[PDB]
Formats: structure tokens, sequence, C-alpha cells
DNA sequence: TGCCATCAGAAAACGCGTCAGCGCCGCTCTGAGGCAATAAACAGAATCAGGC
DNA sequence: GCCTGATTCTGTTTATTGCCTCAGAGCGGCGCTGACGCGTTTTCTGATGGCA
């Protein structure tokens, strides 16, 4: 199933058969409905029978499973999140990482905007009330932006909104408690921040995306590895047309993707259009977006 | 409803919601089942047995 | 809104050239972490009506 | 007298709050290197039309 959250918080969830891949220059048809001000955050795929954990903006994290998510179809706008969870006033969810099952002793690597990084191990969240627990000592603005699962030896990749992309060994850094701030990750410059985190799995293919309708993919061994807290090199080329980055995945051959705009317009389409070129170079288009409209998800479909 | 013909006892689920559950939960809760304690006392020569 | 020519215009590699950020030394210091005390929840007993 | 559901204790487990450290993280100066500008190929990406 495709889960959608807006920005007041209303979760639906309906089967991701009801959609089709259309061609790469596609207008998309809508999602769901959106009231006179609001637009949808993010977006998520996963299977019914799995945890999910949700990051609050002041450091909780919860635990529920997706079948307790309420069904709906595209008319209807879905209920209150609220209801759910005991959240505060103006409490909001940021971050969802789907698990199938606890075991062994794997990490979880969680980084927030501002360039900080932070590791965990996953025992710790094998039981939670229903109160939540305080997973980071968030400063100031700072929101968390992504997590995963890693194992003990693994690489990270941090991207900007910038085009600037830093990869390094994840030795440096050393598992911490649960209430601890981190250290520093990339050395961002001035009105930048972190988009997306991906681990590098195997061999592969990166693909990328603008708030335009932009994108491209290029071979993983291309990029480098440095060390950490150190500014990076150019992942693609911003000019005019393309905008800002919003989010990159790693996407292997004979695989689908989904793209979501401020006001619904969801959109899929397969992988094997897109061409392979360098890392300075700027892409084609991948949705014919209309005016006042802004790409703001990007998913992976495997088969 | 029931009437002459027969017991009938009708309850209505909501459009949200899945009967099997809503089933499962009555026979958990109510006493749609029910336990039954067997114990076989009697006269025998004028002697419980 | 989707399948076939048919384009021109132009995005993009590639062998050179350089200087702007990396590693690597020193040093200084602020924040995890150990330690202890409080206060809630959680779960298991223990008791009490109710119906034959 | 027997079995069950509902309410009330009671010991255990867990999250949160202070105090004081040191040891790991961060800052400043220096050599030297990889990563980013240059035109010609080139194929390849959009635009146009048969409408479907």
């Amino acid at each position: 199933v495709v889960v959608t959250l807006s920005h007041q918080g209303y979760v639906k969830y309906q089967p991701l058969s009801e959609y089709e891949a259309q061609r790469r220059g596609g207008k998309g048809k809508s999602a769901a409905r959106i009231k006179e001000e609001d637009f949808i955050d993010r977006l998520l795929v996963a299977n019914t029978h799995d945890h999910i954990l949700c990051f609050s903006s002041r450091g909780r994290v919860y635990s529920m499973k997706v079948y307790q998510l309420p069904e709906a179809t595209r008319g209807a706008r879905g209920r209150p999140i609220v209801n759910l969870l005991p959240l505060e006033q103006d409490e909001r969810i940021t971050a969802i990482l789907p698990v199938t099952e606890f075991e062994e002793g794997v990490k979880v690597f969680m980084a927030t905007a501002n360039g900080t990084v932070k590791k965990t191990v996953l025992t710790e969240f094998n039981r939670l009330r229903t109160a939540g627990k305080v997973a980071i000592k968030l400063v100031d603005g700072d929101e968390l932006i992504g997590v995963d699962l890693t194992s003990g030896e693994d690489e990270v990749m941090l991207f900007s909104a910038e085009g600037k992309v830093v990869r390094f060994k994840e030795s440096s850094v050393r598992a911490m408690g649960c209430n601890t701030t981190g250290v520093r990750g990339i050395r961002l410059g001035e009105g930048d921040k972190v988009v997306s985190l991906i681990v590098p799995r195997g061999d592969g293919a990166i693909l990328t995306a603008t708030q335009n309708g932009y994108g491209k993919r290029t071979a993983v061994a291309e990029y480098p590895t440095k060390s950490r807290a150190t500014k990076g090199v150019i992942s693609i080329k911003v000019t005019e047309r393309n905008g800002l980055v919003v989010g990159a995945v790693q996407v292997d051959d004979c695989d689908q993707i989904m793209m979501i705009t401020d006001a619904g317009t969801l959109v899929r389409t397969r992988v094997s259009e897109i061409s392979i070129v360098g890392r300075n170079t700027q892409g084609v288009i991948l949705i014919r977006t209309a005016e006042d409209e802004n790409v703001v998800g990007l998913q992976r479909v495997a088969e | 409803e029931s009437d002459k013909d027969g017991m009938r006892i009708v309850i209505e689920v909501k459009r949200d919601a899945v009967g099997e559950v809503v089933l499962n939960n009555l026979y958990s809760q109510t006493q749609l089942q029910v336990s039954f304690g067997i114990n076989m006392v009697a006269l025998h020569h004028g002697q419980p047995k």
C-alpha cells in the first residue's frame, strides 16, 4: 500500500494496484483531496504486516502497525492522526521507518538537518509503551530527515539542497546513548539543508530528482570516499530550470518509481527510460508539472 | 427479530470495519460462549459417590 | 492522452592545467557517562458480587 | 457450592531528574594533491504530424 500524510495530519493508505505506470512525460492523475490551505508532506510505500516507527518533532518515538491506519479512497481526505497517537499540541511526525522484525545487534542510523549524525542500537526499541521515548536531543529548529538500518560496517551518503554529496565510512561514528546530540557529519554552507540519506548496498544505480521534475541516473562506483565533516562534490547541476534537489534513492534495473507534487498528481513510471550520464550533468524531464507546483516525494517500487 | 419461525438476532457493523474481528471479540467477551463444569455425584446404596 | 517518421539544436565526453580544500601535526575544553534518588506505569495476586 | 467477570492492592520495571569528571571532539597552521574550467564530436532529446 501507499501511505500519504498531510501538513495538519491526515493519514490514508490505499492499494498500490489501483495506479498504473505511464510513460516519461506524463501529467499524472490526482491522488487525494486537499483543504483550502494544505499540502502533503511525505510519501511511503510499505506492506501491511510491518511495524513502523514514527519520530516526532520533539524527539519522541512511537510504534504502530500499518493496517491500524484508516482505510479510504481517493476522494476522501483521511482522519486526524492525533486520535491514533498521544501527540502534543503542536508536535508533528517527520519520519517513518518500516521494520519487518527485530533481530541481531543491528544499529539505527539517524541524521537530522544542519549535518548531524547519531548511531544507536535497535535493541533499545524492542518494546515501547503508549508514551514515547526520547531519541535525539534536538536543538533549536533542527529536525529529523531520514533514518535507516545498517550493519556493523557499511557506507553512508548525504545529499544537500545545492548538489553536494558526501560519502564516508561509518566506522568513524561511535555508538551513543539515547539522550545524546551527536557529531557533525557534513560541513554545510549558508542556507543549505540535508534532504536525503542513502546507504549503498551492492551494485546498482543512483537516481536523483529536482523540484521541477528533472532527474538522471549515474553509476555508484564513480562517487569517491573521503573523511567525514567535509564538503562534498557536485552531484547535479542545479541551473535554473531544474531548481533545488528534492531527494535521491538507489534504484537498480527493472524497477519503478513514484513521484508526488504538493497537491496530489501522483505518477508512476519505469526506470529503463532514464539514461546513464556523468555526475556533473543535468538530466531530462520526468514530470510535466504545471506552474506553482513542486515535487516533494520520491519512492522506489520493486517487483 | 425473533418470531414464530425461530430465533433471529441482527447486528450491523460499521462501513469501515470487518465482521470477523467483531464476531471473535463478541465470542471472547460476551456469553456467546460459556463453560460447563461436569461433576457426576449420585446416591448409591444410600451413600454419595 | 498513447503508438509510428522526422528532424535540427544542442547536452555531453576528453586530454590538459591549476589552486581550494584535504590530511596531518599541535593544543584546549565542553558533553557523554557513571552514579544515585523519584516517580510513575505494568503486571500479577487477592477479593467480591452474581447466577444457577 | 462452583465458576466467572470486575475492582482493589502490591511488588517489580522503566523513564527522568541532578553532579562531576575526563577523554574524545573540535580549532588553527601548512603541502599538496585531486576536482573542476576548456571544443570538438554524436547521439540523443525535444518538437511536429498521421491521428488513435
